[PDB]
RNA sequence: GCCCGGAUAGCUCAGGGUAGAGCAGGGGAUUGAAAAUCCCCGUGUCCUUGGUUCGAUUCCGAGUCCGGGCACCA
RNA sequence: GGGCCUGACUGCGAGGCCUGCAAGCCGAGCAGGGGCGAAAGCCGGGCCUAGUGAACCGGUGGUCCCGUGUGGAAGGGCCAU
RNA sequence: UGGUGUUGGCUCUUGGUCGCGCCUGCGUAGGAUAGGUGGGAGCCUGUGAACCCCCGCCUCCGGGUGGGGGGGAGGCGCCGGUGAAAUACCACCCUGGCGCGGCUGGGGGCCUAACCCUCGGAUGGGGGGACAGCGCUUGGCGGGCAGUUUGACUGGGGCGGU
RNA sequence: CGUAGGGUUAGGCGGGACCUAAGGUGAAGCCGAAAGGCGUAGCCGAAGGGCAGCCGGUUAAUAUUCCGGCCCUUCCCGCAG
RNA sequence: GUAGGGAAACCGAGUCCGAACAGGGCGCAGCGGCCGCAAAGUCCGCGGCCGUGGACCCGAAACCGGGCGAGCUAGCCCUGGCCAGGGUGAAGCUGGGGUGAGACCCAGUGGAGGCCCGAACCGGUGGGGGAUGCAAACCCCUCGGAUGAGCUGGGGCUAGGAGUGAAAAGCUAACCGAGCCCGGAGAUAGCUGGUUCUCCCCGAAAUGACUUUAGGGUCAGCCUCAGGCG
RNA sequence: UGGUUCGUGGAGCCAUGGGGGAAUCUGGGCGGACCACCGCCUAAGGCUAAGUACUCCGGGUGACCGAUAGCGCACCAGUAC
RNA sequence: AGCCGGUAGCGGGCGUGGAUCCCUGGAUGUCCGAAUGGGGGAACCCGGCCGGCGGGAACGCCGGUCACCGCGCGCGCGGGGGGAACCUGGGGAACUGAAACAUCUCAGUACCCAGAGGAGAGGAAAGAGAAAUCGACUCCCUGAGUAGCGGCGAGCGA
């Protein structure tokens, strides 16, 4: 008797496969324990519709992510501080990278999505990771100046 | 054992014929029947205990038409059956039949 | 009528290259006998018949004979 | 008693005996292929009268007659047992 | 009372078939533990050889072999001696033994959720538990019950006889 | 016996508007081809529980029933505590 | 009906068995002078007899279905009621004796018991009577039980292959080795009985064979009618 | 196992109590085991007059009865008993 | 043109201003009965609610309403029971016949039960069955005592 699992189940398989299990252990055991549901053909539909919207929604966001993408490496962040030769005398962080990315670009990012441990104190030219979406890094180069 | 509430199998008459003898086929004689009297065939009916929509539903139903309870089941979500007696719930599920 | 056993010494039983074993039988040791015991000895187409092998009790084919087993009977 | 042999035939059968029926009995002669005999001829078991069992169901060997739209098959029929 | 349905999870141990893999096979004559035929003058070894240490081993107790730590130019064949049957290496197969794998099948152990019992409380707890009960089917016991049969002749019938 | 007329009077007697017994019936629930069979509560069910009337007089015919004397019960409403 | 033979394929005045042109089985063809009469056959009516039906009529003991019954009787359930009077005198208790303490003994009190006697009540032992009865089980005399496994009122439950039974196959509405009513139903009866106006002609058999047959049948024998032969 | 003429028969077909369990026309059932070929038909949803049966009722008519007959009942009969 | 049932009589009435009487529709219709507010030993007994009658609160009477079940959304609609035979479905004997009896027969009859209606069933091919054909079903004739079925018996029978 083939069924949907629900669950990801010992030996049996991962969530959303289709595996094929004696009859008494699933209406008495499965589908009781919310465990799986029998794979009619009404809800093997069902399946087939969540996985083509759930793959849908992942790649636009891979989308949404090359279009900053596209964007942000192809152009650099210029940053005026305050400094003597090399040392800043406050610092530029990344919410400061941000509220500069909006005004000189028009563009919003996420302060905590980019990678940066201390707060940058140099004078020079950075390039910093950001990561809008896992295995999408969006490279940016950022130029603190006087 | 009664009716199946699914199906409706029910009780039927058959008779049990007693043979002796050899087969034609197997080179003897013939078949000659001993005995035929009367006696009945029941349906394998069997419980089935269902939660549906928050109550506990039973059928007597025969083994083979199990699956075809389930199935009411999963044709009843469409309905709105909350506040139900377990038996008003049976009525519904067996009108979707 | 079909399946499964057999046949090996006097009696009963063991088995591709041996023909065995026990008990019956005979002498010998031994004894109040009657035994128990102990030593030695015999008793084969391994049913027949046909072929395999290099040869065969075996393997096979075939009948003969006795067994067991199941079914059937107008 | 011995010699050669298988007629302890196949296909028929005039005419009778007996007889409620059904059975039972005897049978010359013709054809096929034989045996014995020089031949005439004899041989369809046994000097004779007991040694037996209708039909139904079914087995087996033939026959190639029927074969459920058709060709086959299944299963029957027929001859023999 | 077998099969099967209702009827499920996890283990353990067996049996049988099929496929592959590897080995086993000792009367004698003889180099020794020679399966059957067949191919065959060459196979192997740096893609590790004659002994050594570990053991799966099976031994008919002489031996056979498997994996492993030894181990750094070598072992057996045709040669041939007696063989019915030659010894190397291959190859289909016979008698077995296992190692997997396929499908079957038998046991045992546990589990809980079907099903059963129970708990003043119940979408729950406890116990039994895939047994039991019940359906279909197998064969058996079965005067408890049922339908019947249980001859005729005959110096009456029975008994005897036929 | 035939025809006709007359005769049986209750808040307190008996039964019901009270209670339950066996049993019967039976919302729940269970079972059975059909008919039906069960079944907790509940309901029904009495000669058992419970409950307020004694004596006399009267009629052709009834009387703890009518009458007389002396008693009592429940229900409704009211007043008081 | 007009064609039959063969198990059949099939042939056909023939066909089957067979190797046969053999042999056999079962089959095949009007009176008058083209008119006429007759006829195969077939159709209707009438009569005899047969088959199927209850089949000439009456009659079982029984079998089956569905119902009706425990107001009789049997057991049980619930709830009530009844058992004059007299007799016997268990245990226990008290006192006394007893002994180390006891057992135990005596007296008194006590009132047990499927105890005794005997009415009611329940029975039914022997005899007599009755016998178209007073009575389809009674009457008289006698006799058993009578505090118990007792008797009895009312209310209930259990039934037909079923109940109930201190057990007799007893009882279940006056006949129970399987109740009663209606139904299958006109069961079946090879048995017994019965079978109705007249006259005329003929006129048997009681044997044989076979028969779960023997007092019943089939065939033959023997009777009768019609047509034919002579 | 039932139905049909079909009683296990060569046993199909229709139905179905139990087990196993498809497909959507290039799908499926049938033509008497089975197979090939050739044909027939579209299962697992339902409805549908009329032609047919019967006679409590009404009328019409009898080579139907005529009071022991005809209905059990001609009548105060499903009565009396 | 007579009339007040069978039914006369006593005693009283009606009708050509159309009676009695016949047909149709309507009104009334105690109580029981499917019986249905509840109970019950049918034709009796006891209640709730709203309204009315009495002097009426107790008590009583009158009118309306109040069972259970099914189906649709507390309101509705329907069901229940009967009917001589006839009909369909679910169950289903035995005597008897086989001159015994068991398979077979009687017979899917008798009977029980559910349901139905003036009928009921059946009905528009997953048919038939050999016709290269037919064309729903029902009913009658015939096919035919054929084909077949059968302890190949008795019989059964498309
Ligand atoms: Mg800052
Ligand atoms: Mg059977
Ligand atoms: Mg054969
Ligand atoms: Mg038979
Ligand atoms: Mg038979
Ligand atoms: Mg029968
Ligand atoms: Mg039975
Ligand atoms: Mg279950
Ligand atoms: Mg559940
Ligand atoms: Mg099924
Ligand atoms: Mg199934
Ligand atoms: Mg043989
Ligand atoms: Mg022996
Ligand atoms: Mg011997
Ligand atoms: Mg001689
Ligand atoms: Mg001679
Ligand atoms: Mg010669
Ligand atoms: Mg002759
Ligand atoms: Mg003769
Ligand atoms: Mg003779
Ligand atoms: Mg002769
Ligand atoms: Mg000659
Ligand atoms: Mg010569
Ligand atoms: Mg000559
Ligand atoms: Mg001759
Ligand atoms: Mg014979
Ligand atoms: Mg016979
Ligand atoms: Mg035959
Ligand atoms: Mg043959
Ligand atoms: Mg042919
Ligand atoms: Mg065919
Ligand atoms: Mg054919
Ligand atoms: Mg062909
Ligand atoms: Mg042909
Ligand atoms: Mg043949
Ligand atoms: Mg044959
Ligand atoms: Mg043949
Ligand atoms: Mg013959
Ligand atoms: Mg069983
Ligand atoms: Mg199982
Ligand atoms: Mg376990
Ligand atoms: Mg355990
Ligand atoms: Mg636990
Ligand atoms: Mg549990
Ligand atoms: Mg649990
Ligand atoms: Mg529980
Ligand atoms: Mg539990
Ligand atoms: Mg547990
Ligand atoms: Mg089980
Ligand atoms: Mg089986
Ligand atoms: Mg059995
Ligand atoms: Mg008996
Ligand atoms: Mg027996
Ligand atoms: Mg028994
Ligand atoms: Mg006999
Ligand atoms: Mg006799
Ligand atoms: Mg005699
Ligand atoms: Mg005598
Ligand atoms: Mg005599
Ligand atoms: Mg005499
Ligand atoms: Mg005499
Ligand atoms: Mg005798
Ligand atoms: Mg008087
Ligand atoms: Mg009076
Ligand atoms: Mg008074
Ligand atoms: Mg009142
Ligand atoms: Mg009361
Ligand atoms: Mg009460
Ligand atoms: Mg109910
Ligand atoms: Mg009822
Ligand atoms: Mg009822
Ligand atoms: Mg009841
Ligand atoms: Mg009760
Ligand atoms: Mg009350
Ligand atoms: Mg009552
Ligand atoms: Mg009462
Ligand atoms: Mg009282
Ligand atoms: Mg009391
Ligand atoms: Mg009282
Ligand atoms: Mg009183
Ligand atoms: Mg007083
Ligand atoms: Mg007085
Ligand atoms: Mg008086
Ligand atoms: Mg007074
Ligand atoms: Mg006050
Ligand atoms: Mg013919
Ligand atoms: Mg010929
Ligand atoms: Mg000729
Ligand atoms: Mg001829
Ligand atoms: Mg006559
Ligand atoms: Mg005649
Ligand atoms: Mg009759
Ligand atoms: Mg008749
Ligand atoms: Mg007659
Ligand atoms: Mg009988
Ligand atoms: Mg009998
Ligand atoms: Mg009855
Ligand atoms: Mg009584
Ligand atoms: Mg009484
Ligand atoms: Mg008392
Ligand atoms: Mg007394
Ligand atoms: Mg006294
Ligand atoms: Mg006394
Ligand atoms: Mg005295
Ligand atoms: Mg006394
Ligand atoms: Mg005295
Ligand atoms: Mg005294
Ligand atoms: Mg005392
Ligand atoms: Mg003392
Ligand atoms: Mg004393
Ligand atoms: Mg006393
Ligand atoms: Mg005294
Ligand atoms: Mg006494
Ligand atoms: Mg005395
Ligand atoms: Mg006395
Ligand atoms: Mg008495
Ligand atoms: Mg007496
Ligand atoms: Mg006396
Ligand atoms: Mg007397
Ligand atoms: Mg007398
Ligand atoms: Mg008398
Ligand atoms: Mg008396
Ligand atoms: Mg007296
Ligand atoms: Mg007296
Ligand atoms: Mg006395
Ligand atoms: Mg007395
Ligand atoms: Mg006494
Ligand atoms: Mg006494
Ligand atoms: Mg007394
Ligand atoms: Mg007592
Ligand atoms: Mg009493
Ligand atoms: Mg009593
Ligand atoms: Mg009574
Ligand atoms: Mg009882
Ligand atoms: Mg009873
Ligand atoms: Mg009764
Ligand atoms: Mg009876
Ligand atoms: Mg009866
Ligand atoms: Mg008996
Ligand atoms: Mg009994
Ligand atoms: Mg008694
Ligand atoms: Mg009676
Ligand atoms: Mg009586
Ligand atoms: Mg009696
Ligand atoms: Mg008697
Ligand atoms: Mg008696
Ligand atoms: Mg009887
Ligand atoms: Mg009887
Ligand atoms: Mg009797
Ligand atoms: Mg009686
Ligand atoms: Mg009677
Ligand atoms: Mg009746
Ligand atoms: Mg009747
Ligand atoms: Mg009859
Ligand atoms: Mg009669
Ligand atoms: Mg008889
Ligand atoms: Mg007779
Ligand atoms: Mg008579
Ligand atoms: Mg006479
Ligand atoms: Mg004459
Ligand atoms: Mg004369
Ligand atoms: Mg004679
Ligand atoms: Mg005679
Ligand atoms: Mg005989
Ligand atoms: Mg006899
Ligand atoms: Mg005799
Ligand atoms: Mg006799
Ligand atoms: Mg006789
Ligand atoms: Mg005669
Ligand atoms: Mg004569
Ligand atoms: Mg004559
Ligand atoms: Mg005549
Ligand atoms: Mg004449
Ligand atoms: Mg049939
Ligand atoms: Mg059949
Ligand atoms: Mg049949
Ligand atoms: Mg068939
Ligand atoms: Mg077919
Ligand atoms: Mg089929
Ligand atoms: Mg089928
Ligand atoms: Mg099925
Ligand atoms: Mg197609
Ligand atoms: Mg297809
Ligand atoms: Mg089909
Ligand atoms: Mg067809
Ligand atoms: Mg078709
Ligand atoms: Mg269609
Ligand atoms: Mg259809
Ligand atoms: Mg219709
Ligand atoms: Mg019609
Ligand atoms: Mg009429
Ligand atoms: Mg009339
Ligand atoms: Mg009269
Ligand atoms: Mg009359
Ligand atoms: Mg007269
Ligand atoms: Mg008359
Ligand atoms: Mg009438
Ligand atoms: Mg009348
Ligand atoms: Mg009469
Ligand atoms: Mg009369
Ligand atoms: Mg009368
Ligand atoms: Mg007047
Ligand atoms: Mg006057
Ligand atoms: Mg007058
Ligand atoms: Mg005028
Ligand atoms: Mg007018
Ligand atoms: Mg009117
Ligand atoms: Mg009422
Ligand atoms: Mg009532
Ligand atoms: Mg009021
Ligand atoms: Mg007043
Ligand atoms: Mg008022
Ligand atoms: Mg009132
Ligand atoms: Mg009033
Ligand atoms: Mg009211
Ligand atoms: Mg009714
Ligand atoms: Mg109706
Ligand atoms: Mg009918
Ligand atoms: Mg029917
Ligand atoms: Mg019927
Ligand atoms: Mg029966
Ligand atoms: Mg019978
Ligand atoms: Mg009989
Ligand atoms: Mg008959
Ligand atoms: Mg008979
Ligand atoms: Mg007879
Ligand atoms: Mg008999
Ligand atoms: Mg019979
Ligand atoms: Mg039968
Ligand atoms: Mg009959
Ligand atoms: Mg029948
Ligand atoms: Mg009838
Ligand atoms: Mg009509
Ligand atoms: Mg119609
Ligand atoms: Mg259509
Ligand atoms: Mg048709
Ligand atoms: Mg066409
Ligand atoms: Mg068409
Ligand atoms: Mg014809
Ligand atoms: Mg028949
Ligand atoms: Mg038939
Ligand atoms: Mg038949
Ligand atoms: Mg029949
Ligand atoms: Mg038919």
């Amino acid at each position: 008797m083939k069924v949907i699992l629900l669950e990801p189940l010992e030996n049996l398989g991962d969530v959303g496969q289709v595996v094929d299990v004696k009859p008494g252990y699933a209406r008495n055991y499965l589908l009781p324990r919310g465990l799986a549901v029998l794979a009619t053909e009404s809800n093997l539909k069902a399946l087939e519709a969540r996985i083509r919207a759930q793959a849908k929604r992942l790649a636009e966001r891979k989308a949404e992510a090359e279009r900053l993408k596209e964007i942000l490496e192809n152009l650099t962040l210029t940053i005026p501080v305050r400094a003597g030769e090399t040392k800043i005398y406050g610092s530029v962080t990344a919410k400061d990278i941000a509220e500069a990315l909006s005004r000189q670009h028009g563009v919003t990012i996420d302060p905590k999505r980019l990678a940066l441990e201390k707060p940058i104190k140099e004078l020079g030219e950075y390039v910093l990771t950001y990561k809008p979406h896992p295995e999408v890094p969006i490279q940016l180069k950022v130029s603190v100046v006087a | 054992s009664k009716v199946c509430e699914i199906s409706g199998k029910r009780p039927i008459v058959a008779n049990s014929i007693q043979r002796r003898g050899k087969a034609k086929r197997e080179g003897g004689v013939g078949k000659k029947t001993t005995g035929i009297s009367k006696r009945r065939q029941y349906p394998n009916l069997q419980k089935v205990r269902v939660r549906v929509a928050g109550q506990e539903i039973t059928f007597r139903v025969a083994a083979s038409h199990i699956p075809k309870v389930y199935e009411l089941v999963e044709r009843a979500k469409g309905l709105k059956l909350e506040g139900l007696s377990p038996k008003e719930i049976k009525k519904e599920l067996l009108k979707l039949l």
